[PDB]
């Protein structure tokens, strides 16, 4: 009972709570499953390996033999948990049963961050194994399969809380890998024939759809078991895969049954085959008929054309009342019927007939246009499933490719927008080859010509294909007249962080649409520091113009909580965050916990709805979840009593957290560090006592100067000069010597004004010196970075000579100097 | 440093010790000051560990013999061919002490070096790829239930090979060090040589990596073969290349040229064939333009030379280049007769194994923030070469007999001359004039890929390929 | 030091400095880096505080009026007399123009000659200022009376002499000439009904700003290059696809240190050129020769093209193509 025992849990565990009658039932017999049977060997990992009971009166004896059970053999550490959590994800139920396990998964996470930070060292030599990135794939599907369903919004909630707890970190991956089974490969390897393997797809899949709720497809499917397993084909799989431990092998026992004669299939021949797939109709659908469509294909290919293998013609009454099979099927019946064909007359029907499905994709009402994205992919799928296999001719790959006569630049552009970024630069990079081994039998040519001839331009495909991607030296290798154009210069300019030209072009350009326009000059100002000069400038927007298109007020309402200018008054993130930080601000904490959660789960489901191909997708969103955490876990901090202690360790985290996201680009590092020092500065607006203010006072200016040393390494100036404008804001330095001074002169330094740098700093050394003899434990560590960095400096600048330099600045910092 | 840790230093001081071995085993003041020092130290080690010394000392008397073998009655069989029973290598059994020579170890502060893999058994098979003087291929059977695959070279010195590596593993430490290169994961290919004499030594054998040569122009079932069989064939491509040897200048660059175009790359199908999933092709596509780019930017610096197409290994699980032959190196190619005039091997197939874009794209970017990196820490890098280049046993001066090998106190100032050649590089000064990164990178490029300076390279190198 | 984009984030993040001061820093730094929309935009959100309204924001605001062309922002200052000047010359009402002049004249003169006169640098405004005044008058008759060809190229001549005069001049003082010139240009242009002599005044418009952006290059000033290239591709519809201004529009895009879009345009005029005539043209034989220069000069300089080909398709191509 070890392979259906997880799908009963799954099933009585809720109906606990709807009544008390049942629920004495559902309560005994999971008590003698569960407590009764752990000392049974053969169910014992099975319990092991089990979804955590929810955290109730009702469970407590549950769940502390689930506990012990779990945890014998010693403790789980940071590392296993992961694993424990991905080896249950194994097991296919309805996300509503995860929850108690993304729960515990995200008070593990939280728990400790410096194990998280052996595992991203561990995973650096092979980047694609990483479990994180298996992690956060695993959480986004798991939150694909919860849309439309009972429990999405309580799911989407704990996903997000769980993703906002790693962060944008740096994955050191390019391509998202979906997940595949391990066994479902090996027994592919298995059968080295190609019909084999076709029965054991096409018997694998039956048997996982004999179980589905419906009644009609089961009747379907076991006659088709019945079928195909009477063959000579049934026959050989089963010699050959008797050998193997799998339990379908032991659910299709019954059904195989021993017969003299082998099942036959009607081999009857039409008198003129080709009549039914000449249409035009068949091949091309209307807008909402691919569900009708697909069954008119897969049947017409049924329809007494081709099909050699004995497997097919038999699956016509799967086909009909299932459509998924239809899809499943459609490139396996298109194989085997090129595969028979004599006088390519197969190969050059199908080879038309696609063109026009195709080009009626991209002729974008119109007599036959808009298709479904569906049917789309569907033959996307076909063409990739053909390009893999090898043909008769015993050719080669770029020969494997061409099955059928395909104009790949179409079927590359169709693939960019079905979203199949990597498949549509594979086609891209066939169709240049092929263009160009045509070219020689008899980039900008290339692409003049297929804008001559085919209307699309491969360049500028290229260029939406390198920047759906994400990789950023890639966007820079596309090129030809299209740099002119002030939008890609723009982009480029972003992409650059050349603020300063990015916003004269912005300004300069009046035939930008307008709402990029204003988009691209509040983003430029934004990253510039000038915050004052952005308010104003929103301000006056306001007058001659209409109701604002959304993108306006999210980024008002990103300029009002980023500047803490609180009298302004679907809700966005940053109309969210604003909320909340209003609400913390007024204590009605009930409306700050909505807005969070409703927020959390906004932004799990937008990444929920996108294709999910590039790892690059993910970083803006696991930035914002990470910012919600954040400001999550710092308004349980404000809402009860709030002390020193509590306060280190949350910077602590703050810090730990901030290690984790050492390699991840500044574009995402930002926000984070913005809502830290506005929170921080909200909590010296209300914190209401003179000990405790000092407290804030030094957390605040820590986090300023650690600010102030990001934005410079990112050769970013503006920013570390708005964070030392803040810290002289807030700390007025009688002593005339502070560590927050030092960081100022390194700004001072990378804006390329030595003579300041250099005069702040002499003047701090001279301060220092007169103050003390560095008995000060503090001050030691200041005074000797302060001389060492003088000596260098003046070394570097040559405005001192080199006795000097020695003798009273970097001999003078060694005599001065527990890590 | 030995006795703190003796895995590490072991084999150099037996090594030195056991420079003239070979001779021994078969049938300068300064050089038996050295050997009689280096016994004095094995002396000690061996006073504190005496069964790992002469466990070591066993199992490199075990290589030298098995290095003296001639495998000339088997040059023709790749299948592979049973050890001889009067091999030492054979007899060995159960070396507890030991650990595997090819291996990396990791550097353990502490020195108790508890839990090692170490050599149980060599397995009876050696295996023969082809080389010069014929290396044997043989596995070691380690303490735990792996296989290590070990190459065995005679005649030839390793030592050169074992400091290029050294320098290339701190170059890997470098661009490690640099989040601009740590984010897009620049590494250089890096392998274990363990010298055994002047003559013999062992080195950690690359699986699953093919030559591109091989995969290349193979007369059998190479790519070009393979691909565009109407084209010319590698045999009249290297026929023509050295019958217009003798002739003058402009005849070298119309054949060359005429070549050209009838020989048209064909790498760019290694990823498409070998990965059949868009996502993986596109990382294992991106994974070999970055290699590419930081070799090339590496062995500029370095001044590698004779990168023929024998010389360069492709991984191919991974897509990523490693070099090997390292012998000639620090400009000294220029020397030679019919000298390089290339910084780096840019050829046609390289290029095009990239993509389509060329070198427009990832390629240069990643020689850019190679280069980068490569000049802020141009201080620590001339200091590793000023100590490596004045070893006297490095020996990279090059000899006539070397260059008519390559193509079938001066010291002092040569050497000067190649650490002022070498600061003009990391400093960015060419031909007299100072160069940004980027400059620097094109200038590269553009030398690397003018068929001006291919046409007049030896047709050993085989630059149309 | 002109670092203005520095000006502008110090402006910004200072809150103690004095309102006045801050805002006309904030304005005169916008200004002069360009930033028109957005100092207009600027301009209009300031006034929602109009409890405090100073001197120098209404001279502020008739400069950006006048500068950027609004037209509709409703004793009389230096700005207010050439911004209610430039309405009368639109208007067609001379008079007040003329008086406008005068007046403006004598305040300045007034205003100079009130100070010690210590040294040489205070006077330079004063002349600048008085410069300016004296080439409106100058355009007040020619607008006046019927317009003709030679007139305007007259007219022209003389600017472009006056120009050379100030060679040595700070930009500081040669700006506002070319800032006023260029809106004499366009108001001359809009107001002027006839088709034929339109295009003269294209043209002259059209070396006006290549003047200025090789002025502004000069002074190591990158965004006012830029503005005038665009303002120029306004005012040209580009059929031809060669021209003077694209050559200038490239030499800006170099001094902004984006050396490939320049290469691209250079490259893409050049195989324009090429192949719409084989050079018979006396009129393309410079821009053809200075084309294929440039591009071989900077090629060899940012080294992406070996020596030989750099040598055969570009300058030894130029020195064969080639009345002072
Ligand atoms: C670390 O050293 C090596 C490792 C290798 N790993 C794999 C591999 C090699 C290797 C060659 C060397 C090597 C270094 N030196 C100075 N000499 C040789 C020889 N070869 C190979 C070849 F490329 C050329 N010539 C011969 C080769 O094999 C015998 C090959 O075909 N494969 C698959
Ligand atoms: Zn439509």
């Amino acid at each position: 009972l070890e392979n259906h025992l997880h799908v009963i849990v799954g099933t009585l565990i809720p109906l606990v709570y709807e009544q008390v009658e049942v629920q004495k039932q559902v309560l005994d017999l999971l008590k003698y499953l569960v407590i009764d049977n752990k000392d049974n060997e053969n169910l014992y990992i099975t319990i092991k390996l089990l979804d955590p009971f929810p955290d109730h009166v009702v469970f407590k004896d549950l769940r502390i033999t689930q506990q012990k059970i779990k945890y014998s053999r010693g403790p789980f550490s940071l590392l296993e948990e992961i694993n424990h959590f991905l080896s249950v994800s194994v097991y296919d139920a309805l996300p509503l049963t995860r929850l108690e396990g993304l729960k515990d998964l995200r008070r593990q996470l939280e728990l400790h961050k410096d194990q998280m930070v052996d595992i991203m060292r561990a995973s650096q030599d092979n980047p694609q194994d990483g479990i994180m990135v298996k992690l956060v794939v695993n959480l986004l599907q798991l939150s694909k399969m919860a849309i439309n369903h009972t429990g999405e919004k309580e799911v989407l909630e704990a996903v997000g809380s769980c993703l906002g707890e790693v962060g944008p970190i740096d994955f050191s991956t390019i391509a998202i890998q979906h997940s595949k089974d391990a066994s479902y490969t090996k027994a592919l390897k298995l059968f080295e024939d190609k019909e084999l393997q076709w029965t054991f797809i096409m018997l694998t899949y039956l048997n996982n759809t004999l179980v589905e709720d419906c009644v009609k497809v089961r009747s379907a499917a076991v006659t088709c078991l019945k079928n195909i397993l009477a063959t000579k084909t049934g026959h050989s799989f089963w010699e050959i895969y008797k050998m193997t431990t799998d339990p379908m092998l032991a659910y299709l026992q019954p059904f195989r049954t021993s017969r003299k004669k082998f099942l036959e299939v009607p081999r009857f021949d039409k008198e003129n085959p080709f009549e039914g797939l000449d249409d035009i109709n068949l091949w091309i659908p209307l807008s909402e008929n691919h569900d009708i469509w697909i069954k008119t294909l897969t049947c017409a290919f049924l329809d007494s054309g081709g099909t050699k293998c004995e497997i097919l013609q038999l699956l016509k009454p799967m086909c009909e009342v299932k459509t998924d099979f239809c899809q499943t099927v459609l490139p396996y019946l298109i194989h085997d019927i090129l595969l028979q064909d004599t006088n390519e007359s197969w190969r050059n029907l199908l080879s038309t007939h696609v063109q026009g499905f195709f080009t009626s994709c991209l002729r974008h009402h119109f007599f036959r246009c808009c298709l479904d994205k569906k049917s789309q992919r569907t033959m996307l799928a076909v063409v990739d499933y053909m390009r893999r296999q090898k043909r008769p001719s015993s050719g080669t790959i770029f020969n494997d490719a061409f099955w059928l006569d395909l104009n790949y630049l179409e079927v590359a552009k169709v693939a960019q927008s079905c979203a199949a970024h990597f498949t549509a630069l594979l086609y891209a990079e066939i169709y240049a080859d092929k263009k160009s081994m045509d070219d020689q039998e008899k980039i900008s040519s290339l692409s003049e010509k297929s804008k001559e001839e085919t209307g699309i331009s491969l360049q500028d495909l290229l260029l939406e294909i390198y920047r759906s991607i994400g990789e950023p030296d890639s966007l820079y290798g596309c090129g030809g007249g299209k740099m002119l154009q002030p939008i890609t210069r723009l982009r480029t300019y972003e992409h650059e962080a050349m603020w300063g030209k990015a916003l004269v072009t912005y300004d300069l350009e009046t035939a930008i649409p307008s709402s990029t326009r204003q988009a691209g000059i509040i983003q430029a100002l934004q990253n510039l520091g000038l915050c004052h000069i952005l308010s104003v400038y929103l301000k006056g927007l306001d007058y001659e113009n209409k109701d604002w298109c959304p993108e306006l007020e999210e980024l008002h309402y990103q300029a009002a909580w980023r500047n803490m200018q609180w009298d302004h008054c679907g809700t966005s993130y940053h109309e969210s965050l604003y909320n909340a930080l209003q609400s913390l601000r007024d204590r009605e904490f009930s409306t700050f916990y909505e807005s969070l959660k409703y927020a959390r789960v906004k932004e799990v489901e937008e990444m929920c709805k996108r294709s999910l191909e590039s790892v690059y997708s993910l970083y803006p969103t696991l930035s914002r979840l990470q910012a919600i955490g954040e400001l999550e876990s710092i308004g349980e901090l404000f809402s009860r009593s709030v002390t020193h202690r509590q306060l280190s360790e949350v910077y602590i985290k703050w810090q730990k957290h901030s290690q984790l996201l050492k390699d991840s680009d500044f574009s995402f590092q930002e926000p984070i560090m913005a809502l830290r020092t506005v929170i921080l500065e909200i909590l010296m607006e209300k914190e209401m006592d003179n000990s405790q203010r000092e407290c804030i006072k030094d957390i605040l200016t820590k986090h300023l100067v650690e600010l102030s040393i990001l934005a410079r390494t990112f050769k970013n100036t503006q920013l570390p000069e708005r964070a030392i404008f803040q810290i002289k804001q807030y700390n007025s330095v009688s002593c005339g010597v502070s560590e927050w001074q030092l960081e100022e002169a390194q700004v001072f330094w990378a804006k390329k004004e030595q003579s300041l740098a250099l005069s702040i700093l002499k003047q701090m050394i001279k301060k220092l010196d007169a103050s003390c003899a560095a008995n000060n434990p503090s001050l030691k560590l200041t005074y000797t970075e302060c001389l060492r960095v003088c000596g260098n400096w003046l070394a570097e600048t040559c405005l001192e000579n080199p006795a000097v330099i020695m003798q009273t600045y970097l001999e003078k910092a060694v005599e001065v100097a527990s890590d | 440093i030995s006795m703190d840790h003796p895995h590490h230093t072991l084999f150099i001081i037996l090594a030195l010790a056991n420079a003239n071995r070979d001779e021994f085993l078969t049938k300068s003041q300064l050089d038996e000051d050295r050997t009689e020092a280096a016994n004095r130290i094995i002396c000690t080690i061996r006073s504190r560990r005496p069964q790992m010394v002469r466990s070591v000392e066993a199992l490199c008397d075990a290589y030298i013999i098995l290095a003296n073998l001639d495998a000339t009655q088997w040059k023709t069989q790749r299948k592979g061919i049973n050890i001889p029973a009067d091999q030492p290598i054979t007899k060995l059994k159960n070396l507890e002490d030991v650990v595997v020579p090819t291996m990396e170890i990791k550097v353990d502060h502490t020195g108790e070096y508890g839990n090692l893999v170490t050599i149980q058994s060599f397995k009876a098979e050696f295996r023969l790829a082809g080389g010069v003087n014929l290396p044997k291929i043989i596995d070691c059977v380690g303490s735990d239930g792996k296989e290590r695959r070990q190459l065995v070279k005679g005649r030839d010195d390793l030592r050169q090979d074992a400091v290029m590596q050294q320098v290339f593993q701190m170059c890997n430490t470098l661009l490690q060090r640099n989040t601009e290169t740590r984010k897009r994961k620049l590494t250089i290919c890096t392998y274990k040589v363990v010298p055994l004499s002047q003559r013999s030594g062992v080195l950690e054998w690359c699986t699953g990596t093919v030559p591109i040569g091989e995969f290349l122009v193979n007369n059998e079932d190479g790519a070009h073969k393979r691909y565009r069989p109407n084209d010319f064939s590698a045999f009249q491509c290297q026929k023509k290349m050295m019958e217009v040897q003798k002739k003058s200048f402009e005849e070298k660059y119309e054949v060359f040229m005429d070549v050209c175009q009838n020989f048209q790359p064909v790498f760019r199908y290694f990823c498409m064939e070998k990965f059949l999933d868009p996502a993986i092709w596109f990382e294992k596509r991106l994974a070999y333009t970055r290699s590419v780019a930081t070799s090339s930017i590496v062995g500029y610096i370095l001044g590698l030379g004779d990168r023929h197409v024998q010389n360069i290994l492709i991984n191919e699980q991974s897509a990523e280049l490693v070099h090997i032959d390292l012998g000639v190196a620090f400009e000294q190619g220029k020397i030679l007769p019919t000298p390089e005039t290339v910084p780096f091997r840019l050829t046609r197939d390289i290029v095009d194994g990239m993509g389509i874009t060329g070198v427009e794209g990832v390629f240069r970017r990643c020689c850019e923030k190679t280069m980068e990196v490569m000049r802020n820490s141009q201080e620590t890098l001339l200091t590793i070469v000023e100590v490596l280049l004045y070893d006297p046993l490095f020996d990279w001066t090059m000899n006539p007999l070397k260059a008519l090998y390559l193509q079938q106190q001066s010291f002092n100032k040569v050497a000067e001359r190649v650490l002022m050649r070498l600061q003009e590089k990391l400093k960015g000064v060419e031909e007299g004039t100072v160069l940004s990164v980027g400059g620097q990178v094109n200038l590269l490029i553009q030398q690397a890929i003018d068929p001006k300076n291919l046409s007049r390279l030896f047709p050993g190198w085989k630059a149309w390929v």
